[PDB]
């Protein structure tokens, strides 16, 4: 008995035997953004000394073949300027790739093919350097820094809202920075069944929340609730207290998407609750206060609730005895 | 010119390697490097915002550095006096060091809110590399110097040992927050956030320096400006308010009774140890401002034939520090008066909700003065614990004032002294002749508040009977006698205050012409700093003898007969 | 402006000899200290000595005379102001008792006349003799350093604007202060006066409550009143502590370059 | 009675005790975005100096470490050509961090240390490089300035329209850059209670557009008016003339998103109504008008209004009259 | 704080429909750049009192 998804977002399931191999040669770029930093840092580090230290070799052994360490006689002039050890020809790469050029060696005319290596690293050096540059940005643009600022209390509550049993969650942003197109997917996930007899082991129903226009989105500024009317149609409607526990095969994934204000990326964050997250008959209480010439959101006991006992029954007995005693 | 340690060929040739670490030029600038690492690896990470255990130690430890950091300027700048091309290495290390343990301070702060403290753990790391250095640079120091300048020895071992217990401190909140490898943070309950709940008005968020120097507060009146304060515009109670101060006053009580199983002694069993706190700042503080007339015959002295503006700018700092603790020896004091107001008129009240009306109908207590008594015993006690710590931190001044004197210019036949050692009796006798008078002026005033209280209650039949001129001058007699005990103790008040300025010309009049420069002043200036705490004595003794009567008030009424 | 009316009509009270004699009291009594002791400065350079006797001497009659003063024009004062007071109340007529609260009324002979005839004489020479020990020794240290008066000026101003900004602070406090103290006394009459009643009703705990959370709010008062008062005593101190080192400085630069007299360096330190 | 948003797009709320703390290193970035243009530039310009500085102390220090200042003497060749001061070390590391290399002074073979602080000081100056370019375009490419040309009337009227008492109000676009998806989200928003008991202060419900579709993406080109049908399951349909006032609790909060034309990136403006904004009985004048071969939007006047009469009574009312004059 | 801002009559008060020099600057008002605009249209077009 695992949670699908984690109490922080984290999709709580192995892929175990996928068939067939990864992207040719772009699962590079994607593989590569999100990563870890230090592991990312160390990777273009070890790139520039790669490349660095490949043109040295070249360099040096260009200068070896042209007979240009030996002699020093002074009349044939080298392929490249006063280079006498590997040293000297690894300092010029850098110079050269870095295009940092300080003059104390430098590329003469008395060797065309330096020259050709000449083009070839600087054509590798812009090459690898704007994938370098494309990718700390594509990384440093990156989102889910702000998909853990939003907040969800560790429980979910139920009660009388309308007449009508509704289960309900408070939702938290705690960045004064707005998400955009804020939309809820409140979706219950089980081991439910056809009645032709077909099982599956997570299946999934989008339980719709309770929106003035039916939609799914909204505008999180203070921290709210999420609301869902148990009606006929949800399969909570054969939900009953007790029923719900940490051995219950019941789990509601809540979904949360929209645009960060400042990057016009989309970001999801992700919070589950099993039965026992969703506490019986109780309201979470209200966090906000009229401040002086302001809202008060005291973002402190903030899914603090408090119980208030309800009939403990079926939401379809529920309205069984409604029935029962509006037809009286 | 403004080379590092530059000099003619002759120092030219310093900079050469023999061996590189024993160049002293090489090591001195070694220990710049880590300075400059932090300073620059936290700027921008300071001004991003800009633009937790074991406080009390680290700080500690911080301002100790602060003091031997300046000390370090100082002894740099001093010995930089004999070359001529201003060889800069000696302060300018010392300098950043300055800078960086500011940095430090202020950048541990702006984190301690939201701590990341992988990212904390860059002081780790910083703190090791000036360990490192400054050890590579004391054990070097050890050979390879003249050691003229011991100093430099003393203080090159103490930075060294100021390092080592930064990174003891530094390993200790590590463990505490394993983090850094380790799974568990033992991560947090902050009461000084959660237990506040959004409605508090005091120190503990606030750091140990605000809680020296009321930064807080200055915020606090910053809005008192704009707009006019409000009762609602009013910060809350701390969670220890009143309720657990009485909380803790009934079980020491309790166990003052265990223990006889006055009220003076559960009081001091309940609460004196906030007292010797208060206290001891008092103690620190003015033994540390006693080095104040050092600093003039020092000054006096050396320019007598430059290391007096050093001498004078370490008399500035010492100042500094000096009336930084004595606000913390004010204001604890001040808040042990106001916990102890609270407690008692708890305890008051609960004896008034038990109090026996028999009692209030027939005779002793009436109403007045049983709500008289909360209304001025409460002030008279809270501002006798005002003058509290003062009372045990003068004799251990004077002691050491005459001790110095003995030991300063006055060495000996500093005679005048004893002008002072004699006063001490006459503040006592004065003390105990202003206490008999005391009585006589309260049990008046009392007389006088029952006479006007009764009269004004049913002034209508006053005004009826025409009997104003009889109850009028009735009172006029109470208010006379009241008048004569009042002047005997104005008379007495005076003579205190007479005898209080008027020893010190006494005492500088005596020692001068005992002999029969700096020795004479300085010893003068040193009789201003030494009359400074009996000018207040003199209103303490007074506030003494007030508060002893209205103790003794008190229990008189405690001890009455309840409802049962 | 107001406390200067108020504390006139207070001095009004006492004779204008009074006034005289206090005030020649203090000014000769503090500038002969500073006469003899900056003489003193021309003794570390007898004679001299049996006239700084006298000079003593004067400096002790002086004193004497100074607060025999104060004593006096304080009880003066008092006395006047008592009977004075208790004449023109009782004589007034029954408009103003039916009218007035008598708590009020009576609290002014009650604790303010208490405040008056027992605190008035200690603070008022506890600011003389500070403001005119302050002002002597801010216009010696301005002589024995001409240079310092240049320095002197900004902090003047300085100490000026944000002791005014500490003062519309503490009004609005201290007012506080009152107004959160007065319900104390209001509910302790209450429970004296009524204490049958509220033992009948046996709800002494509500009562208990209520009385918490007025002594609370008193405390807090007090810790505002406190905080502030000693963020300003902050402020004065560090003033004072950059008066000394740049009087410090000035003279040693002075004396040791251009010769001085140090013990007038030392004098001026001091 | 604070403003929940105030007329301009301010979330006039405050936060108020956040339990935990922020992102741990990656909240540089977003709070590094949207921030005020001189202290952005001063962080990098400050970044940029402590980056020269570093390296600067450290060539200084090798140099000295090499016995490279003192001696002069013509044989030993240096770490680094031809520096004597810490002034030129760090001209050198602003040479070589820059990649500017003028050669005057020049990194030798004599010491492969120096050769580690060259490749360190590349690879640091390339990493800081590439984070200030990409936080440099992720902030020139900000939203909201246009969010601000996105005007709104500062009232808002009701009229008859279809025989029905439905509020309106005009928006307004200043900009011939257009927005792509323009969705409109009306909001009201009060201190509401359930019949169970339970009020939660700032309650918000999605008050639908009166959309011939029904969806709420419009295609603002002149600015035109948004309008709701108070229908009895608007939460409006209790609301009367008279009962507006700005001591009402009462506000209605409107969010237009969509994508920059430009920038295909989203942003969102934000504008509210309390109940005396919310004029009762009045008509925007149409601000358009048939130009000479063109349609001349006057924007003038925009948010000028007149006033037109109505039975002043709730839209229950309304419907009680209705049905009692229809069924007559 | 405060900008004193506008009452600008030049736009506001033309309310569109104007033919003159104020909101013009001074240098036209003496050398009539906006009547050679003005005139601008006379070639492309035969003007109406519209
Ligand atoms: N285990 C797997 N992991 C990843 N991809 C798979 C896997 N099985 C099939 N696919 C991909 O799905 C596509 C269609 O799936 P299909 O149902 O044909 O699988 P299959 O060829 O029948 O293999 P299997 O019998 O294992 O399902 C194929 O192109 C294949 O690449
Ligand atoms: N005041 C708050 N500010 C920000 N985040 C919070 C706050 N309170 C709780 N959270 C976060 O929400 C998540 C679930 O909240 P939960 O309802 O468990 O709060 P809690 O642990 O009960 O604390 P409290 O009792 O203060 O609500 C937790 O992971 C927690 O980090």
């Amino acid at each position: 008995r695992a949670r699908f998804v984690s109490k922080k977002g984290n999709c709580n399931v192995a892929h175990k035997n996928i068939r067939e191999q990864g992207r040719f040669l772009q699962d590079v770029f994607t593989t590569l953004v999100d990563l870890k930093w230090p592991h990312t840092l160390l990777i273009f580090t070890m790139s520039f000394l790669c490349s660095w230290l490949l043109f040295a070799m070249a360099w040096w052994l260009i200068a070896f073949a042209h007979g240009d360490l030996a002699p020093s006689e002074g009349t044939a002039e080298p392929c490249v300027t006063s280079i006498h050890s590997f040293s000297s020809a690894f300092l010029f790469s850098i110079e050269v790739q870095v295009t940092i050029g300080f003059g104390g060696r430098m590329v003469t005319e008395e060797c065309p093919l330096a020259i050709l290596i000449l083009i070839v690293q600087n054509i590798v050096g812009l090459m690898i350097n704007a994938i370098m540059l494309g990718c700390i940005f594509m990384k440093t643009a990156q989102a889910h820094r702000r998909a853990e600022t939003l907040i969800f209390s560790k429980h979910a509550v139920i009660a009388l809202r309308h007449g009508r049993l509704c289960f309900m969650l408070r939702v938290g942003d705690l960045r004064k920075s707005m998400i955009i197109s804020a939309t809820i997917h409140m979706q219950v996930v089980r081991k439910t069944t056809s009645p032709e007899g077909e099982v599956v082991p997570l299946h999934q129903v989008d339980i719709p929340m309770e929106n003035g226009v039916g939609g799914n989105s909204i505008f999180l500024v203070a921290p709210l609730i999420i609301y869902h009317v148990i009606d006929a149609n949800s399969p909570l409607y054969d939900l009953a207290p007790s029923d719900l526990h940490h051995h219950q095969d019941l789990e509601i994934i809540v979904i949360l998407e929209g645009v960060v204000e400042t990057t016009g990326i989309t970001t999801q964050a992700r919070t589950s609750y099993l039965a026992d997250e969703i506490l019986w008959g109780q309201r979470f209480v209200p966090i906000v206060a009229e401040e002086d010439g302001r809202y008060s959101v005291d973002y402190s006991k903030f899914g603090n609730t408090i119980k208030v006992p309800t009939p403990l029954c079926t939401a379809r007995q529920l309205d069984e005895d409604h029935s029962l005693l509006e037809a009286l | 010119p403004l080379a590092f340690c530059g000099s003619e060929n002759h120092s030219a040739a310093y900079r050469v390697d023999q061996g590189v670490l024993n160049n002293g030029c090489f090591v001195d600038a070694l220990n710049v490097v880590p300075h400059v690492f932090l300073l620059f690896i936290t700027f921008p990470i300071l001004f991003i915002g800009w633009g937790f255990p074991g406080h009390n130690l680290r700080w500690i430890l911080t301002f100790m550095l602060l003091f031997v950091l300046v000390c370090e300027i100082a002894e740099g700048i001093l010995s930089d006096g004999v070359t001529e091309s201003h060889h800069l290495h000696l302060y300018m290390p010392a300098g950043m060091a300055f800078m960086a343990a500011v940095t430090s301070v202020v950048y541990y702060h702006n984190i301690e809110t939201s701590n990341f403290p992988k990212l904390l753990i860059a002081l780790l790391v910083y703190w090791t590399l000036a360990f490192i250095t400054k050890t590579i640079k004391f054990v070097k120091f050890l050979d390879h110097a003249i050691g003229f300048s011991q100093l430099r020895f003393c203080l090159t071992g103490l930075l060294v040992i100021l390092y080592g217990m930064l990174l003891l401190v530094e390993v200790n909140v590590i463990r505490v927050r394993r983090y850094i490898f380790f799974k568990t943070p033992r991560e947090v309950k902050p009461p000084e956030d959660l237990q506040d709940l959004g409605v508090r008005f005091l120190q503990p968020f606030v750091n140990l320096l605000s809680k020296g120097t009321y930064w807080w507060m200055n915020a606090f009146i910053k809005t008192a400006h704009k707009k006019p304060i409000d009762l609602r515009a009013i910060g809350k109670l701390p969670i220890a308010m009143r309720a657990l101060t009485n909380y803790q006053r009934l079980c020491e009580a309790f166990d003052a009774q265990v223990r006889k199983d006055a009220i003076w002694q559960a009081l001091s069993h309940a609460f004196g140890r906030r007292l010797v706190l208060s206290s001891t700042f008092r103690i620190l503080a003015d033994l540390l401002g006693f080095a104040g007339p050092l600093c003039i015959f020092g000054i006096v002295d050396h320019l007598g034939k430059a290391n007096a503006y050093v001498l004078a700018v370490l008399l500035f700092l010492a100042l500094l520090l000096q009336r930084t603790f004595l606000q913390a020896s004010y204001y604890v004091a001040i808040e042990t008066g106001i916990n102890l107001r609270g407690a008692i008129q708890t305890k008051i009240y609960n004896k008034i909700m038990h109090l026996s009306t028999s009692n209030l109908s027939m005779g002793e207590m009436t109403a007045g003065q049983i709500c008289n008594l909360v209304a001025i015993d409460t002030n008279q006690l809270m501002w006798f614990f005002f003058l509290c710590p003062n009372l045990w931190a003068m004799p251990v001044q004077i002691i050491v004032g005459v001790i110095l004197l003995y030991y300063i210019l006055g060495v000996s036949a500093l005679i005048g002294a004893a002008v002072i050692i004699l006063l001490a009796p006459v503040q006592y006798f004065v003390a105990t002749k202003l206490s008999q008078a005391q009585r006589s002026t309260l049990e008046y005033s009392n007389e006088r508040l029952k006479q006007t209280n009764e009269m004004l209650r049913g002034i209508k039949l006053l005004k009826l009977y025409a009997w104003e001129n009889i109850f009028r001058t009735r009172v006029e007699t109470t208010r006379r006698k009241e008048m004569t005990s009042l002047r005997a103790f104005a008379i007495y008040t005076s003579i205190s205050i007479f005898m209080n300025t008027a020893i010190p010309i006494a005492a500088v009049l005596i020692t001068f012409v005992g002999h029969v420069p700096s020795v004479a002043f300085a010893s003068l200036s040193l009789f201003h700093i030494l009359v400074t705490p009996l000018f207040l004595l003199s209103s303490v003794v007074r506030s003494t003898v007030k508060a002893l009567v209205s103790v003794q008030k008190l229990s008189e009424f405690l001890s009455s007969a309840e409802i049962r | 402006e107001i406390p200067w009316r108020a504390c006139a009509k207070y001095l009004s009270s006492a004779g204008i000899l009074l006034l005289s004699l206090l005030v020649f009291s203090q000014l000769l009594k503090h500038m002969v200290l500073v006469a003899i002791d900056y003489w003193l400065a021309k003794w570390t350079d007898t004679v001299y000595a049996m006239v700084f006797t006298v000079l003593c001497s004067l400096g002790i009659v002086l004193c004497l005379v100074t607060s025999v003063t104060v004593e006096w024009t304080g009880l003066k004062v008092a006395k006047r102001l008592h009977r004075s007071l208790l004449n023109r109340i009782i004589l007034a007529p029954m408009r103003f008792f039916e009218t007035t609260p008598l708590g009020s009324i009576l609290n002014r002979f009650s604790s303010d006349c208490n405040t008056i005839d027992q605190h008035i004489p200690s603070t008022l020479e506890c600011l003389s003799r500070s403001t005119l020990l302050c002002v002597s020794a801010l216009a010696v240290i301005s002589y024995v350093t001409p240079v310092f008066l240049v320095a002197l000026l900004p902090l003047a101003i300085v100490c000026y604007f944000i002791q005014k900004y500490f003062r519309v602070a503490s009004r609005d406090l201290q007012q506080l202060d009152d107004t959160t103290q007065l319900p104390l006394l209001s509910h302790f009459a209450e429970t004296v006066e009524g204490l049958t009643t509220i033992r009948a009703f046996r709800y002494e705990a509500r009562f208990q409550q209520k009385l918490l959370e007025y002594t609370d709010s008193n405390n807090i008062a007090s810790l505002f009143l406190t905080a502030a008062n000693r963020w300003l005593e902050v402020r004065m101190e560090y003033i004072g502590a950059c008066v000394v080192l740049i009087a410090a400085v000035t003279s040693i630069s002075n004396s040791l370059h251009r010769e001085l007299s140090a013990g007038l360096v030392g004098l001026g330190l001091t």
